[PDB]
DNA sequence: CACAGTGCTACAGACTGGAACAAAAACCCTGCAG
């Protein structure tokens, strides 16, 4: 009744391609969108905290800053070697 | 200890120890060692530490992170523990 | 089977002491050897 001429996009998605990409890519969830949008978080705090702020040099130390945020050889030393 | 004190451990050694450095000296030392103790910090006293935490907007987690960090390279850690803050 | 945390809790791990054991390090030695 709820299904006779209406699926959500996603459902169909789920319960058609997944077997093939999954075949494909060998795997899936790993290249998901989560890697992104987290990410979006720290756009607002480094837009507040870390920001200049005027609306000109804004987007130029955000982003040397999130740079800066995701390079390995800094969190290489936050490990502190156990 | 018995005849001049009874059960003071840390003096004996300090007073004798300061001073004999100083005996074929260079004073250098003599700061390092005469801070060392009861003023102030050596490291950093408490109530500065927590202050530097708690105004500078620092995080529990974060910064127990940061001491992690400044203790395991070259230290001689400087800041002290969360559970004597 | 997202992931870096979220503080305070839990008590896991880090400590002494003599009493004595053992192993190993690197010397000296004496032993039996050309």
């Amino acid at each position: 009744y709820r299904y006779d001429g209406k699926i959500t996009n996603y459902l169909h998605k789920t319960l058609a391609h997944v077997p093939e990409i999954v075949e494909r890519d060998g795997s899936i969830g790993a290249w998901a969108s989560e890697g992104n949008e987290s990410g979006n978080k720290l756009f607002r705090r480094f837009r507040k905290m870390n920001a200049r702020q005027s609306k000109t040099f804004e987007l130029e130390d955000i982003l040397k800053h999130h740079w800066l945020y995701t390079s390995k050889y800094l969190q290489k030393f936050m490990e502190a070697h156990k | 200890a018995e005849k001049e004190e009874g059960g003071d451990v840390k003096s004996v050694c300090l007073t004798l120890f300061l001073l004999a450095l100083r005996a074929g000296n260079e004073h250098k030392q003599a700061d390092e060692l005469e801070a060392m103790m009861q003023g102030r910090g050596f490291g950093l006293h408490p109530a500065v530490c927590l202050a530097i935490r708690v105004n500078t907007f620092l995080s529990c987690s974060q910064y127990h992170k940061m001491y992690r960090t400044v203790k395991a390279t070259s230290g001689r850690q400087i800041f002290q523990p969360l559970h004597t803050l």
